[PDB]
């Protein structure tokens, strides 16, 4: 009677306590979400950030998929065995219009293998980790529709991963990437999110960029037009790919900051694999996504 | 292949007059219209709310 | 006549500080999205404001007016007591939102952690009752009568403010002083933040800052300055102040609380809730 | 080779034009209009910690479930106000939630492709996982205790055997991302809609799609049987919310507002169905004639975006969620 009414307030009070103690975990906690495609290769930057023969069997199976696919897109016992094992194991430079992995070549040619070389997941990939600051939480979609990215409002920034590198593939696949930037930049929600965007595969693409063989010019016409910024760029590389590293950062860049001012930042970022100081770059960029957020709230701006 | 066999089975499907359709959708809303709250608000000794 | 004209002015100031601070408190309290950490001490200030703007100005404008205190002698001092805890918690509670404004700017992703609805309550109630050992404790003991207008204290029909050498200080000091260089330096600092992230926004892209920055500050230092930089000179030298001088620069601070409301406002938050109030 | 299914498409909108003889209106006219309905909010059941996304009322109409992306699953009590059970959930992201006839189990969505049936009856556990498909989970239902049917990001909708853990039958053949579906009150048939703009109903014994609607322009969002089985309402992003009859394979009325430019996230009828409950984009839930296809009542006490909109079986209250953590329950 009145009794479970009183006991009914005791199962509450354990339910608001526990909801309670989550909730100052849950605000600590980030949330990001980290936005590439199939040859962008996220998952370099991740396992950076952050068995052997597993991941060599797919590997090998990767090599299988791109001499298949360069036979039908142009020793056929050889062919047709390793179509259909150690007598199976027993192209490249048309490798750029055709689809193949990355790390494929090197494999194929062929202890940082792992890293070079990883196995993708279909699900959702959620890393944790800490950097002395609050808990970080990072969320991969793991479709052309991309309706997801709606349900995404809570989070502090978007990682957006371009490989910088992959501009001659043309099936540009670098003008599609920047095409869904666009639409991500233009959402109706995503008002107050920010984006951090990575240009993955500097190094490769300075040997693009390096080798006359395919001219940057070819697809952007404006490129040359486009001349380097006055502003400093780092050297060790010289001036003839550093006003292409430019331009590619400033292809992003324009269209960001001219669609929306205030809560709408990018923070573009030159990688590279060998590079394992992203972690912090993600940090020292996050740290500037709460204070433009505070600044831009109660008008201090 | 599918979608005209999926479309096949569209053309034998028997149809109905839409002033029947819309003359039995009115009727069955007038028969339930005395038993729903949404329409008449519930007493207060009646409502279980308040 | 003159007198008449003058009661029009300050019967307006009375009406003007009772509307503006309840709009602000009403709207904190009927919408649950407006209330949040940071918003739970505006009501402080706006609870503040309130009483001094109907239970501190509404009497003294009787006093200036009438020329004489009809109430009994234990209330008069009783309505200095109120007269200065609503100051003392006013410009306290300014201190203690350019702290709060600090912690977020200055050192972020720890402002979530810190801040609590539980703690929140736990710094404001130690804001209000840091006026009790400010308000509270001197009529107790009695110690705000001062030998200059002796009879005064003694007489019911006009009192004046009189007080020590030893409380004019401390009081000014606990009050505005103390608070002042802490909200300067915070303030501050927080102006250092802005302009680093400007200038790192233009280090990657092809001030205003500082004109809203200044609307917070300039209007607490302009309104109560004057009054507590003479309230801290006359005791010390008292042939230098004049009797009027001293009320004319004490209604200027009254102002202030009428005036915090639009200081403190024109957030989306709160410009939603205004239609929605009217 | 395709022209004639296109002709055979042209075709099928023939017959559908030619079965129309007078419009819904011009019957509806003559009919007394409801008026404008003064309505409050009984409760605000409060006290969760991110935006929700689905609601479902219990069987008894004592219970509800809601769940968010932050993770907790809390079954409501909506009289006394006070949270029963709450779930935590494996995954993080939930996109929506189902309620048992019988109340012993409670099903939830997610992001990843899983459907966890939670069971209710102290210790909260799951009984079984299902999973299988390429896309999100976006919407559960329990046509029984032994059949849960889903909904999936992959443009296939399934249905799920709890003892068998298998799909017992697969509906495909479908354009767009599937988003909602509808189960009618005699569990015969059940209704699915996709990003495609295309509303198609199943049977569940068959397998096969019996009707295709196809009259909107935009993604739909939103979809629920009328209490007499015999028609359903949907919700697109477009401002339009339309009423299909299955039984006449046409559109009867649209239900559009020129001031309304908003989205539309969650639909659902009254006990009596003469009062359409639609939650906006816009903050607000409307209420509209199902007959006159006109406007009765505003209601906009939400801060946040509405995502859900369900009525009890006893018809007695409407609760409607949002992104502001506040089950806001009607009555
Ligand atoms: C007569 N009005 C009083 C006089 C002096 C005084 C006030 C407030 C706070 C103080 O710390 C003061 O010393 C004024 O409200």
């Amino acid at each position: 009677q009145r009794n479970e009414e009183k006991a009914q307030r005791e199962a509450n009070k354990k339910i608001e306590k526990q909801l309670q103690k989550d909730k100052q975990v849950y605000r600590a906690t980030h949330r990001l979400l980290l936005l590439g495609a199939g040859e962008s290769g996220k998952s370099t930057i991740v396992k950076q950030m952050r068995k052997v023969q597993d991941i060599k069997n797919n590997l090998k199976e990767a090599i299988e998929t791109i001499v298949a696919a360069m036979s039908n897109l142009v020793n056929q016992f050889r062919v047709d065995y390793i179509l259909s094992p150690p007598e199976f194991y027993e192209c490249y430079e048309r490798s750029n219009e055709y689809q193949l992995i990355d790390c494929a070549q090197y494999f194929l040619d062929k202890d940082q293998d792992l890293l070079r070389c990883r196995v993708l997941t279909s699900g959702i990939f959620e890393t944790k980790f800490q950097v002395d600051k609050v808990n970080f939480h990072m969320f991969d979609v793991g479709d052309e529709r991309r309706k997801w990215i709606q349900c995404f409002n809570d989070v502090t920034a978007i990682i957006f991963v371009v490989a910088s590198s992959s501009y001659n593939m043309v099936i540009n696949r670098l003008q599609e990437a920047l095409n869904l930037f666009k639409s991500i930049w233009n959402n109706r929600w995503l008002r107050t999110i920010s984006v951090i965007l990575f240009l993955n595969k500097q190094d490769l693409l300075a040997e693009k960029v390096l080798a006359g063989k395919s001219k940057i010019e070819d697809y952007f016409p404006e490129f040359a037009r486009y001349t380097t910024p006055e502003d400093a760029t780092p050297e060790p590389e010289d001036p003839r790919v550093t006003r292409a590293k430019y331009f590619i950062r400033d292809e992003f860049l324009r269209i960001s900051t001219a669609s929306g001012d205030g809560r709408h930042y990018c923070y573009p970022h030159f990688t590279c694999a060998v590079d394992t100081e992203n972690i912090r770059r993600v940090f020292n960029d996050c740290r500037d996504i709460i204070q433009r957020m505070h600044l831009r709230q109660y008008e201090l701006l | 292949r599918k979608l005209v066999e999926q479309l096949k089975m569209e053309a034998n499907i028997d149809r109905i007059k839409v002033s029947k359709a819309a003359a039995d959708l009115m009727a069955y809303c007038e028969a339930h219209a005395k038993e729903d709250p949404l329409l008449t608000p519930v007493p207060a000794s009646e409502n279980p709310f308040r | 006549v003159w007198v008449v004209g003058m009661g029009i002015v300050m019967s307006l100031i009375v009406l003007a500080i009772v509307f503006g601070n309840v709009l602000v408190i009403t709207a904190i309290a009927k919408f649950e999205r407006l209330q949040t950490v940071t918003n739970y001490f505006i009501t402080s200030l706006a609870c503040a404001d309130l009483v001094m703007g109907l239970a501190v100005v509404p009497f003294g404008a009787a006093h200036i007016l009438t020329k004489t205190w009809t109430f009994g002698n234990f209330w008069c001092e009783f309505w200095t007591s109120i007269d200065v805890l609503c100051v003392t918690a006013s410009i306290e509670t300014l201190c203690v939102i350019a702290v709060d404004r600090y912690f977020a700017i200055t050192s972020p992703f720890k402002y979530q952690s810190l801040l609590t609805k539980n703690k929140a309550r736990v710094i404001i109630l130690m804001v209000w009752i840091v006026s009790g050992l400010t308000s509270f404790l001197p009529i107790q003991m009695h110690w705000y009568r001062a030998q200059e207008a002796i009879n005064c204290y003694a007489e019911e029909t006009c009192c004046d403010f009189f007080t020590n050498q030893a409380y004019a200080i401390a009081s000014s000091i606990v009050s505005f002083y103390v608070p002042l260089v802490i909200m300067v330096f915070v303030y501050s600092r927080v102006f250092q933040e802005a302009k680093r992230q400007l200038q790192k926004i233009d280090k990657s892209e092809g001030h205003k800052a500082l004109k809203t920055l200044g609307i917070i500050m300039g209007t607490f230092t302009l309104c109560w300055l004057p009054f507590f930089i003479v309230n801290i000179v006359h005791v010390i030298q008292d042939n230098l102040i004049r009797k009027e001088v001293y009320i004319l620069l004490n209604w200027i601070g009254y102002v202030n609380s009428g005036f915090n409301p639009l200081i403190y406002c024109r957030s989306p938050d709160f410009r939603i809730a205004f239609q929605e109030l009217l | 080779l395709r022209q004639e299914a296109e002709q055979l498409k042209n075709q099928i909108r023939d017959a559908r034009k030619a079965c129309a003889d007078a419009t819904l209106s011009q019957i509806t006219n003559n009919i007394d209009p409801v008026g404008r309905i003064q309505m409050r909010t009984r409760r605000t059941l409060r006290g969760h910690l991110a935006k929700i996304y689905a609601m479902h009322w219990g069987t008894d109409s004592r219970l509800l479930v809601s769940a968010s992306q932050d993770g907790k699953l809390i079954i409501w009590d909506s009289y006394t106000t006070n949270k029963v059970h709450a779930i935590p959930l494996r995954s993080s992201w939930v996109m929506t939630c189902a309620y048992a006839p019988s109340g012993n189990y409670v099903a939830c969505g997610g992001l990843d492709n899983i459907c966890s049936i939670y069971n209710l009856k102290g210790n909260v556990r799951v009984s079984r996982e299902l999973a299988g498909h390429t896309g999100y989970l976006s919407c559960c239902r329990f046509l029984d205790d032994n059949q849960i049917v889903t909904s999936s990001g992959d443009t296939t909708c399934a249905l799920w055997d709890i003892e068998t853990g298998q799909q017992t039958t697969t509906f495909t053949g479908h354009t767009g991302d599937v988003m909602s579906l509808s189960l009618a009150p005699d569990t015969r048939l059940f209704v699915s809609g996709a990003c495609d703009a295309s509303a198609k109903l199943w049977d569940v014994r068959e397998g096969m799609c019996r009707q295709t609607f196809t009259g909107h322009e935009s993604d739909i969002n939103a979809i629920c049987f009328f209490p007499n089985g015999n028609a359903f309402a949907t919700g697109s992003d477009d401002a339009t919310c339309r009423l299909f009859d299955l039984r006449a394979d046409q559109e009867l009325m649209t239900y559009s507002h020129d001031n309304i430019i908003c989205g539309i996230t969650s639909v659902s009828f009254s006990k009596s169905g003469r009062l359409l409950l639609a939650g906006y984009d816009d903050f607000n839930c409307n209420v509209w004639d199902a007959l006159k296809a006109d406007r009765a009542g505003v209601l906009a006490g939400h801060d946040n975006r509405v995502s859900c909109l369900g009525v009890t079986d006893d018809g007695m209250a409407v609760a409607t969620g949002s992104w502001d953590s506040f089950l806001k329950i009607w009555n």
